[PDB]
DNA sequence: TTTTTTTTTTTTTT
């Protein structure tokens, strides 16, 4: 393998010049020795692959296209360089980037020149094939003759290059046959995984529905990514396996499974503000008028109903949160319904609330099972060990669960929806694992009249559609009519008509930057009135109409914390409370 | 063939600091002398050795020089060995006589004092290779975890120390002494496991003794003495469970505090070992700091089904502490004394929930029920108070039973769904995992 | 030289 070596020597020419990445590599060589000063960093490292046309097509192109017979020396070039680093006082890794390609390709399709190339492949991430560690180097101590004694174990899935059966025993008594006992907590074991990726759905080309396909995850990228992520993953895609030709089974066909290896796994749609934004984010915070302008550019099309778009926003926010000391938490995060005839613009409101919202998923009734409920993957799958799997509402914890046809869900499913908000949690017996997991999540749905166009006519007794303490969870019930004003009508044909023939995507960079700074806590202003403001709604609500309940107040303390985030003041404020009172009226009037 | 490195580790020396480091020391005569005596005395099983005695004893051998080799941060790294190695000197030092010992007495005591008693007399006739040292202990080993106050002598960075989850928990991890906290559950039942395990042999007898190493191992007869070896034709051989020692072990898995993980991510619930006199000390449901040894345990098989090998691991139990564990009429009779018990305590009950002082006042009733009576047939007349709420939606009435049984004895906190029929009537509900139909 | 597997979805049914 000298050209092995060559491939090194033509590569340690690009080791310092350019210098640009020896920064990093200097970086990560003081900021492990910086917190080896503390009273954690990976190795490996980004490269954009951008730069090495600049010096070896020759070599830039195989890197792509024989990645075994070249990727592993430039391998050891990290390393050899990095050694030659500072100081005394790891095999490492990489990624690189892309400026793609051929190679620039969806998990749609693949193969066959395709396979054993370097490849970068995007798209949704499941099932989550869950976490086990893995056995690589052997080590053992010899006495009383001592020294220090180990093996090096490799299987197919790790490196590249094909390699001589390793597996599976501890050398155990090498001549002479000396005692040698496992050395743990020394010898090498890398964390394993083999993560498959749906391509998006909505991309797919016909009929034919989406096939995902595995890639393995070695050393860092395990736990880097959630099932349900948008992900960009690039690696090498080994041809792996016997072709059932190893052994006289199977007599067939079918064969070879594959994979790919590596390499990079970037999340895609968090956000990067630098400075020169979040003071453009800060320039509008100060201007008082802005919380209707934000709800206004969240429907385009659609007319009106700002109220139930600022509604909509106040859940964008999660209205913040504060849990008990030694207690139970009080939810902060919103959850609303729509209602009301259809075309209503209910559903394709939903899918706005499906892109801006930085997560969570949306369904269309059905549901089940148990949504959020993992429902015991059964059996196993794999190694003898039965697993759960990210359910709906779990995926969408602290995100937007939103449903098209609440009132069509199972009353079964409704169970588990109970749990979904006041407990707030998930309690999973099946199998099985007692875990509860936290369910934390902000929801909105839509339901459609019980009975035809009565939703105006009838009480909302039997409008309700799915009782009971589904309506107490509720922070609002939005009954929005169809009613004719021809009046209203000539508006309603206008824009609609313009639509066939105030920035929303800054308004994504804006609310995540209000989530994190900063929470508001409270003032007594808005406490000197919302109070009276509650006593006023059960002296006169109940002249009207009905519920009232405490919580219904406790969303007074969640409406003005949204309006108070959307402020940006770094507390509550009275005219915040006076939004909510503002809401709460077109709420049930 | 297997290539061999040296490493700055050695084994050697250690074993000497451990010699010192036992039975020579002041701070806490001192701990280790008379203490692994008490053990010898047979008036206690586990040996606690702490981490913090491990950190003070390298300050009077340092500081204090002169300077010796790391020890906690090794013990950390490797956390297997120094039960093997330091807990193995401790057979040289321990006190002979000790006190009291008898014999039977005990049970099996007496069978390995004439184990050993008619195994150098028949030794002793021959003569006119030996028993393991891990076979005569009656003490186990448990290290305990510096937070540390005194850890801030400091190490810094080598305390681990943190409870950390299991999210947190890695690959690296192998072979290391740590600290994980996190709720206790589904708890297997204790069991003895085994150790050496002496067969019997048939014609002319002897012993051999097959170490009980990994999880399991292949059993053997044959014959191996000598003598009824060859002739004639082979001394067959049995089990001899009275001649068998077990190790106590209970393993429990422990799940993660679900505030420790990633927003998404279901919980993952991490394998541990129970071994020794910390047996019976975790039951369901317990959050606790626990810290053990975290070693692979590969495989049976499968086998070549895995690859890579993908050693699937566990923990074994070390230490445990366990978060949130007449002069008592005296602590009653400032209340005996207050007068207005019934008022009173009437308004102490869910002190939380305002108003309604009339519901307490019943509640009251129920926390101490009573008295019931017998009839002398007899036939119960309760005696227990049945008392039901009303009312709604919230009212957090919920709180007053939340409340109550926290407080009053033998509470149960319930619901519709909730307990079940099978949640109240005594049925068959097959045992997941370990089996079977309980 | 062999290893090892019961929920979840849907269904037709009194
Ligand atoms: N401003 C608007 N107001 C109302 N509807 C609109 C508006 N703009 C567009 N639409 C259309 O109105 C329809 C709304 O249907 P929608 O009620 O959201 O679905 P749906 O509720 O699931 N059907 P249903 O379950 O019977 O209520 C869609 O065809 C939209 O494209």
């Amino acid at each position: 393998d000298a050209v092995f070596g060559d491939r090194v020597r033509r590569f340690q020419e690009f080791l310092d010049t350019f210098t640009s990445y020896r920064d990093s590599v200097r970086s990560i060589q003081v900021y492990n020795s910086n917190n080896a000063a503390n009273y954690i960093l990976p190795h490996r490292i980004i490269i954009s692959l951008d730069d090495l046309r600049e010096f070896d097509r020759s070599f830039w192109s195989g890197i792509l296209v024989e990645p075994a017979y070249f990727i592993p020396p430039a391998e050891k070039a990290l390393t050899d360089l990095a050694d030659s680093m500072d100081d005394v006082p790891h095999p490492w890794k990489l990624s690189f980037k892309g400026s793609f390609g051929a190679h620039a390709l969806s998990p749609r399709t693949l193969t066959a020149q395709h396979l054993n190339k370097l490849v970068s492949v995007e798209g949704i991430v499941t099932k989550t094939s869950l976490v086990r560690p893995k056995l690589i180097r052997s080590v053992h101590y010899a006495a009383k003759t001592g020294r220090f004694h180990y093996r090096d174990y490799t299987d197919a899935t790790t490196t590249l290059t094909t390699r001589i059966p390793t597996p599976a025993i501890y050398p155990t008594e090498d001549t002479e046959g000396n005692k040698l006992t496992t050395e743990y907590g020394y010898s090498t074991f890398i964390d394993h995984q083999r993560i498959t990726v749906q391509e998006m759905p909505e991309m797919a080309p016909a009929g034919q529905l989406p096939r995902s396909i595995d890639v393995i995850l070695d050393d860092d990228l395990v736990d880097k990514t959630k099932p349900g992520d948008r992900v960009n993953v690039v690696g090498v895609f080994k041809s792996l396996g016997a072709g059932g030709m190893n052994q006289s089974n199977s007599n067939t066909l079918i064969g070879f499974k594959t994979l790919i290896l590596g390499n990079t796994v970037y999340p895609l749609h968090r956000q990067m503000l630098t400075d020169f934004d979040i003071r453009n984010i800060n320039k509008l915070s100060k201007k008082k008028d802005i919380f209707d302008i934000l709800s206004q550019s969240l429907a385009p099309s659609i007319y009106g109903h700002d109220h139930i778009k600022k509604a909509i926003l106040l859940m964008l926010m999660g209205g913040v949160e504060k849990n008990l000391e030694n207690g139970s938490h009080l939810r902060g995060d919103i959850n609303i319904l729509m209602v009301g005839d259809p075309s209503t613009a209910k559903s394709q409101l939903l899918r706005f609330v499906l892109n801006t919202a930085s997560l969570a998923i949306a369904t269309t009734g059905r549901g089940s099972s148990g949504v959020g409920l993992t429902a015991a993957v059964t059996t196993d799958r794999e190694t003898g060990e039965r697993r759960l799997e990210a359910g709906a509402m779990v995926l969408a914890d602290r995100g937007v669960v939103c449903i098209d046809e609440f009132d069509k869900m199972t009353d079964v499913d409704r169970v588990a929806i109970h749990e979904v908000m006041e407990q707030q949690t998930v309690t999973i017996a099946k199998a099985g694992i007692h875990t509860t997991l936290n369910a934390r999540c902000s929801v909105i749905a839509a339901a459609n009249p019980v009975f035809g166009q009565y939703d105006v006519n009838r009480d909302p007794h039997q409008n309700i559609a799915l009782p009971d303490s589904l309506l107490s969870r509720f922070d609002l019930l939005f009954v929005v009519t169809d009613d004719i004003n021809e009046i209203r009508d000539r508006s309603i044909s206008e824009h609609v008509l313009r639509t066939h023939r105030v920035t929303i995507p800054f308004l994504r960079k804006y609310v995540q930057y209000a989530k994190e700074r900063v929470i508001p806590q409270l003032t007594q202003e808005a406490i000197n009135v919302i109070v009276k403001n509650y006593t006023d709604l059960r002296n006169d609500d109940n002249t009207k109409k009905s519920p009232i309940t405490a919580r219904t107040l406790e969303t007074l303390i969640r409406l003005a914390t949204a309006h108070a985030k959307v402020r940006l003041s770094k507390t509550v404020n009275k005219v915040d409370a006076k939004v909510a009172a503002n809401l709460l009226r077109f709420a049930l009037l | 063939a297997l290539p061999s490195i040296q490493l700055p580790v050695d084994y050697n020396n250690l074993f000497n600091e451990i010699t010192d480091f036992l039975v020579t020391f002041k701070q806490d005569g001192p701990k280790y002398m008379a203490m692994l005596q008490k053990v010898a005395n047979r008036e206690l099983n586990s040996v606690i050795i702490d981490l913090d005695d491990i950190l003070q004893y390298q300050n009077e051998k340092f500081l204090q020089g002169t300077q010796a080799d790391d020890l906690v941060s090794a013990i950390q790294q490797n956390a297997n060995h120094f039960t093997e190695l330091f807990c193995r000197a401790i057979d040289n030092n321990m006190p002979l006589p000790t006190k009291e010992i008898d014999y039977k007495d005990d049970v099996l005591d007496v069978i390995l004092n004439q184990r050993r008693l008619r195994n150098e007399r028949m030794l002793s006739d021959r003569t006119n290779e030996l028993f393991p040292p891990n076979l005569t202990r009656r003490y186990f080993l448990y290290f305990k975890p510096l937070s540390q106050n005194c850890a801030r002598r400091y190490r810094k960075k080598a305390i681990s120390s943190k409870p950390l989850s299991v999210r947190q928990i890695k690959g690296d991890f192998l072979g290391q002494l740590i600290t994980v906290r996190g709720i206790i559950t589904r708890v297997s039942d204790v069991k003895p496991a085994v150790e050496v395990i002496a067969y019997t042999c048939d014609q002319c007898g002897y012993e051999v003794f097959q170490e009980v190493n990994s999880r399991t191992f292949t059993p053997l007869s044959e014959c191996t003495s000598e003598e009824c070896s060859q002739n004639q034709t082979k001394g067959q051989l049995f089990m001899s469970t009275r001649a068998s020692k077990f190790s106590a072990f209970q393993e429990c898995k422990i799940q993660e505090l679900s505030q420790q993980v990633p927003v998404g991510h279901i919980p993952r619930s991490l394998n541990i070992h129970v071994n020794g006199t910390l047996v019976r000390s975790l039951s369901p449901g317990d959050i606790v700091d626990v810290t053990g040894i975290f070693l692979p345990a590969p495989y049976t098989g499968f086998k070549a089904l895995k690859a890579g090998l993908l050693t699937e691991t566990y923990l074994e139990a070390q230490f445990v502490r366990q978060h949130k564990k007449s002069d008592v009429e005296e602590r009653v009779m400032e209340l005996i004394t207050s007068g207005d018990v019934y008022n009173r305590l009437a308004k102490s009950i869910a002190p939380e929930i305002y108003g309604n002082l009339d519901v307490k006042k019943a509640l009251l009733l129920l926390l101490v029920g009573g008295v019931d009576k017998r009839v002398g047939d007899g036939m119960k007349i309760r005696g227990d108070i049945n008392v039901c709420l009303m009312g709604d939606p919230g009212v957090a009435k919920s709180q007053l039973l939340k409340a109550i049984c926290k407080i009053s004895p033998r509470g149960v906190y319930t619901t519709g769904k909730g307990s079940s029929g099978v949640g109240l009537t005594a049925a068959v509900m097959k045992d997941p995992v370990t089996d079977e139909m309980i």
